[PDB]
């Protein structure tokens, strides 16, 4: 019932990876971001979302393909989140002492993750452990002082 | 056990090793772990090497056309490359692009040496007409976009084993313990590998392995074991270390001077003498001891005192005393005090009487505990009880 350890298994159960097959990646990620970002547009001007078919594109498609490349494009940034897992822990772990709790700093991480996941850009080469592990930091520490302290107080 | 410096057979900063001849083997370890048997034999191209995954996004330095030998930097990276320069987009990006040593160089034409080229060409053979300096690894495939063969300059390389051990006697007690010298040379690799870019600089070492061989064990036992060591002697005259691969058996005793009544004291010698093959077959110890008095000594197991158990008597240890009796009364009996003893008169004793003989008695203290029907015993006759031992008990 260790909990952190009961995912700390598992993850150790998914394995890690390497830029270039963090790359097929990233390409993917965006293909799949900036998709929506139309879904987006074509929402904000219209019914206020395409979000019907190969028209909740208005990009063309043959509609079964676009869920499908929507479905690869995002994977990768799930293949890739979990891809990493550790390191945020090791970042996280960090403020499991600062406060709020292992667990829950693992979350915070994850969060950023996420964002972090995404933005981020396999043009400028460098590694996301030199810009990924910014991200996390950030997330983190608005939770212990987003809360941790049962009275708010300016986290400035 | 020691390690060699040598700049020589070391390379410039990576390179591959198009070399000819050295023997060595797989071996276990073409790797480290080195016999290098023997080699006039082994030449190189130090290369540049830088190996990168990325994009296909930044530098079209270049083969094919070369870029700068000199100092640029290639998809946002360096070199102090010394050359012309390869790509390997394989991968939709890459993941590595190599600065190759030396001149570019300059054909076309190509059939020339694209037909005359897999080889690293020779001094004074020429180009095609174009004489040489050193055993010039040509390019194996004359350069792309046409024109240029490729000479990234080679160095060719020598070993046979050992340079000489100066006034020196690897040496032990070495009656089979075979402890003694063995430099170990060593080298990383071969014709086929392609090095990354600093120095490969071992490929010759001395490393010193200084090995114990033989299997007897009343010398040298621990095969796996039996391991060297090293203090600080010939430092007079010849200050300079000797380096002893010394190896041992350096066992202890106890106290010798705990000596105690009832325990067998404690004393003592060596054998020694330090320098020996110790000292041949060597009977080391003593402890010799007391006794709690001086006296007959019986319950003894002939042999070694594997027991704590030793009468050491007197006429009263083994008691004894005046019967105003007679000559009178036999042996070995277990008096309790008062029994038919000096007979017609009865007295103390528990235990061996062992005779009554001027009225001089042998009766011994052995003190009856009567038991009864069902102990859950301890122990035993003639097992000279140890003071309060714990002797049978009854449930």
């Amino acid at each position: 019932e260790d909990s952190i350890r009961l995912y700390l298994q598992e993850i150790g159960r998914i394995r890690l990876l390497r830029a270039d097959e963090e790359i097929e990646l990233a390409r993917k990620i965006a293909d799949l971001l900036e998709l929506e970002r139309v879904r987006e547009r074509l929402s904000e001007k219209l019914e206020r979302d395409p979000r019907d078919s190969e028209w909740a594109e208005a990009v063309q498609l043959p509609l079964p393909a676009f869920r499908y490349r929507l479905h690869i494009g995002r994977r990768a940034k799930d293949k890739m989140v979990q891809s990493n897992l550790r390191l945020v822990v090791s970042i996280a772990k960090k403020y499991m002492n600062r406060g709020l709790s292992f667990q829950d700093l693992i979350q915070e991480g994850s969060l950023g993750l996420i964002r972090a996941a995404e933005k981020f850009d396999h043009e400028k080469g460098y590694k996301f452990s030199t810009y990924a592990t910014w991200w996390i930091r950030q997330a983190i520490t608005r939770a212990i002082a987003d809360q941790s302290r049962t009275i708010r107080l300016p986290v400035h | 056990v020691a390690e060699l410096i040598d700049d020589r057979y070391r390379t410039t900063t990576g390179g591959f090793l198009k070399f000819a001849g050295v023997e060595v083997q797989k071996k276990g370890k073409a790797k480290l772990g080195y016999e290098v048997v023997q080699g006039g034999t082994l030449l190189w191209i130090p290369e540049e090497t830088h190996e990168v995954n990325k994009d296909i996004s930044l530098l079209l330095v270049e083969d094919g056309q070369y870029v700068e030998a000199g100092t640029e930097v290639v998809k946002d990276i360096f070199c102090q490359n010394s050359g012309v320069v390869e790509v390997t987009q394989k991968n939709d990006i890459l993941r590595e692009v190599v600065v190759k040593p030396g001149e570019l160089l300059m054909v076309d034409d190509p059939e020339a040496v694209i037909g005359r080229d897999n080889t690293l060409l020779q001094p004074g053979e020429e180009l095609l007409g174009q004489v040489a300096t050193e055993l010039r690894y040509i390019q194996y495939v004359e350069s792309p976009e046409g024109p240029a063969l490729l000479s990234r300059p080679v160095v060719e390389f020598a070993v046979p084993s050992n340079p000489d051990v100066p006034s020196t006697t690897s040496v032990s007690q070495q009656t089979g313990r075979s402890i003694q010298m063995r430099a170990v040379q060593r080298l990383p690799y071969k014709d086929s590998e392609r090095v990354k870019s600093v120095e490969g600089v071992e490929l010759l070492r001395t490393q010193l392995v200084l090995e114990i061989e033989q299997e007897g064990e009343q010398e040298h036992n621990a095969s796996p074991l039996a391991a060297d060591i090293e203090l600080i002697p010939d430092l007079e005259d010849a200050d300079v270390q000797r380096l002893q691969l010394v190896i041992l058996e350096s066992l202890v005793l106890r106290r010798d001077i705990a000596a105690d009544a009832t325990q067998g004291s404690t004393q003592t010698s060596l054998e020694v003498k330090d320098g020996d093959t110790i000292v041949p077959g060597s009977v080391v110890a003593r402890t010799q001891i007391l006794s709690k008095e001086g006296g007959i000594v019986r319950g003894v197991q002939k042999g070694s005192e594997a027991v704590r158990r030793c009468l050491v008597l007197r006429h009263s240890d083994m008691a004894t005393l005046n019967i105003s009796a007679k000559p009178k009364v036999k042996a070995g009996d277990l008096i309790v005090a008062g029994t038919e003893l000096a007979p017609g008169i009865f007295a103390e004793e528990s235990g061996q009487i062992v005779g009554v003989k001027n009225y001089a008695v042998t009766i011994r203290a052995g003190r009856p505990y009567r038991v009864s029907p069902g102990a859950v015993l301890q122990i035993e006759d003639g097992d000279l009880v140890q003071r309060g031992d714990n002797l049978v008990l009854l449930v």
